């Protein structure tokens, strides 16, 4: 019985890891949709420094 | 008259690169349109190579 429950949690406790990983993902900034363009030019905009 | 002197001597040894600059008539008006020109190639150059290098990034 000990070996069966502790089987069940193993399981749980992986999907629960992998949904907080992946919850973490989505919550990226980047990701997120269009946040109004930056008023400031990115230093990365090579072309607009240009 | 002698801070545009050396401009256009610094500016023709640039484009004679190692070849001996040429004898001219150094007068006020020989000058002034030499001056003119090392100023116009001068924000000309910087103005290609921009465009050279976007080029190049897109």
């Amino acid at each position: 019985v000990y070996r069966e429950l502790g089987s069940i949690v193993q399981e749980l406790k992986e999907s629960g890891d992998k949904l907080e990983e992946r919850l973490t993902m989505l919550s990226d900034v980047n990701l997120l949709s269009a946040s109004k363009p930056r008023s400031n030019i990115d230093s990365k905009d090579l072309t607009s420094h240009r | 008259m002698d801070e545009k002197s050396t401009k256009i001597i610094m500016w023709l040894k640039k484009m004679f690169g190692d070849k001996p600059l040429p004898p001219y008539e150094v007068n006020t008006r020989t000058m002034e349109i030499l001056y003119q020109l090392a100023e116009w190639n001068e924000a000309r150059d910087k103005d290609l190579s921009l465009v050279t290098e976007d080029l190049k990034l897109k």
